[PDB]
């Protein structure tokens, strides 16, 4: 791969570097310096791109086509950094040369092609539909692809990856003007949406995400108005018969009723407080650690309740002795005993752990401080095994995520969002100076490599850039290094963060980055050092 | 937050 | 509501925070 060649101001020369690097290398194109994408993916190159893609698939015989593969994902891959670079932004007369170019692949005799070679073409050309801001745009083919589809194509991964697309496009219409205002009316697609998430042969088979992701666009459709409505119902009143909440076909079952929820009238399907039973039919085993931790788990052993019981009891014990906290909570919060939640498997936390805890999943896990002072407020720490989690207990992240309860109770005023500046870098480097102590090689590691971070920037650390490297190993060797050196300095802060003095508390640590940032260098050092 | 698709899952 | 989900999901993430309600 040479990404330079599609920097090119000849279009010509960026159509041959698309044909000749292949797929592989247009997928740098995503993550690209800016300086790459811009030039890339010049309004010009977009349309020009466009058009030979649009003769190339008027000629499509079937079978796959490496060349289309590439074309398309570059098109998409020009929106995907029109849309997060603010430096590529495209003309208007660029977008109708796209759909140009999907309509010859959707025109085309082969387009319902049942094959893994087609399937890889056929992916890039359904995002497309959603990427360039199409999905007014497909609606008959996306009805004909959710009744095409049978267990003959659910064998091909690539055919599965290129038609679960379509709820893609039906989520991504919501931002639609177009689409809002037609797909009320759209009963056939109604009808087969629905069909295809009642697909029997989909339970347990390779394709029942894609079930699952239909019953949830089902139920989404809940939010227009239109001649569909009475099919939209219809057929999640028969997904809601068909299958049921914990058992056969509940990720489709689920999947429906979360967004029936949201969007329409609970009652007019019988689902309401679905997700208090949920909970108790899931999380069948209670497993009291202590009067501060009890497990309400999915499926574990005896050994893991006994094991996460005695590794959370020592880290409780070790937190409260290292925090000087004198087991004192802070004021107005009554999360006296954390609740942890723990379902079977990744799998299992996906389906069932949105709805019962009012989450989103696409995560490692949660910590749901909640509201302290309310009463009735419930500490929920929601986690699911894994087999490669720590041993005994083998759930993901356990003993970090536990610590951001003992922080959250006994170090930091109020719910989780009442500071009002930041703390990332404490919140996190406490959880992994409590749960790792001093075995963190990967900290080690972040200062071998030549990279580094003074106190200053690490007390800037946010969420935003998601640098997992700045927010969870340098908050780590930031906390640790004020606890060896400056333990005085971290319980005067401790002062202001239990009571929730947030500017104290800047004004604290503003202290620390002038002060102290030529000591943490030397202390690096040493930390390097040791280990040779 | 409506996000454009970046890559899609490879056969393993 | 959530988006649909890819033919492949990550087992081994990071943690989230925040809404639970
Ligand atoms: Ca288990
Ligand atoms: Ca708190
Ligand atoms: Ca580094
Ligand atoms: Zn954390």
């Amino acid at each position: 791969c040479d990404v330079e060649a599609f920097t090119s101001n000849s279009s010509n020369d960026v159509l041959n570097a698309i044909k000749t690097q292949g797929a592989s290398c247009v997928n740098a194109l995503f993550s690209a310096e800016s300086r790459i994408q811009e030039a890339a993916f010049e309004s010009g190159h977009m349309y020009n791109i466009a058009k030979h893609t649009t003769d190339l698939a008027k000629a499509y015989a079937g079978g796959g086509s490496d060349e289309l593969e590439a074309l398309f994902l570059y098109l998409r891959a020009g929106y995907y950094a029109e849309f997060y670079n603010s430096k590529v932004s495209f003309l208007s007369w660029v977008t109708p040369a796209v759909k140009e170019a999907v309509d010859a692949f959707v025109n085309n005799a082969n387009f319902y092609e049942n094959s893994d070679p087609h399937g890889k073409v056929l992916s890039e050309v359904i995002i497309t539909m959603d990427s360039a801001g199409l999905q007014h745009a497909y609606l008959p083919q996306v009805t004909q692809w959710l009744t095409r589809w049978d267990s003959q194509y659910a064998q091909n991964w690539y055919m599965r990856n290129a038609v679960n697309g379509v709820f893609t496009i039906l989520f991504g219409g919501q931002w639609n003007e177009q689409f809002v205002q037609t797909i009320g009316n759209q009963t056939e697609l109604a009808k087969a949406l629905g069909d295809f998430a009642l697909r029997s042969s989909a339970i347990g088979a390779s394709d029942e995400f894609m079930a699952a992701n239909a019953g949830r666009e089902l139920g989404r459709l809940t939010k227009y108005s239109g001649s569909a409505s009475s099919t939209v119902k219809s057929k999640l009143t028969e997904i809601f018969a068909q299958y049921e909440m914990y058992g056969r076909g509940d990720a489709i079952w689920l999947g429906a009723a979360d967004t029936v929820s949201y969007y329409a009238d609970c009652s007019d399907y019988g689902i309401c407080n679905f997700e208090s039973q949920l909970k108790g039919l899931v999380l069948s085993q209670s497993y009291t650690c202590s009067p501060t931790i009890r497990i309400l788990s999915q499926n574990m052993t005896q050994d893991q309740h006994v094991a996460a019981c005695s590794k959370m009891g020592y880290e409780e014990g070790y937190f409260h002795t290292s925090l000087e906290t004198g087991r004192q909570p802070v004021a107005d919060d009554y999360n006296t005993q954390l609740q942890v939640n723990i379902f079977d498997s990744s799998d299992d936390y996906g389906k069932y752990a949105g709805p019962i805890f009012n989450i989103s999943t696409n995560n490692g896990g949660m910590y749901l401080e909640g509201d302290p002072a309310t009463p009735g407020n419930i500490p929920n720490f929601v986690a699911y095994e894994a087999p490669y989690a720590n041993p005994d207990h083998f759930v993901w992240n356990l003993e970090h995520e536990y610590v951001h309860y003992l922080d959250g109770r006994f170090d930091l005023y109020g719910g989780f969002g009442h500071p009002t500046e930041r703390i990332v870098w404490w919140s996190e480097g406490i959880a992994e100076y409590v749960s790792k102590e001093n075995d963190n090689q990967a900290a080690i590691d972040t200062i071998k490599d030549g990279s580094t971070f003074t106190l200053s920037e690490i007390f800037e650390t946010s969420y935003d850039g998601f640098d997992v490297d700045r927010i969870a190993r340098w908050g780590y060797l930031a906390v640790r290094f004020m606890f060896e050196r400056h333990k005085d300095d971290v319980n005067q802060m401790l002062i202001e963060t239990r009571q929730g003095n947030w500017a104290n508390y800047k004004a604290t640590i503003n202290q620390w980055a002038i002060l102290y940032q030529s000591e943490f260098e030397q202390w690096q050092q040493a930390l390097v050092l040791e280990h040779h | 937050d409506y996000a454009p698709t970046k890559l899609l899952p490879q056969q393993p | 509501l959530s988006e649909p989900s890819q033919q492949v999901t990550e087992i081994y993430q990071h943690h989230a925070h925040q809404n639970g309600n």
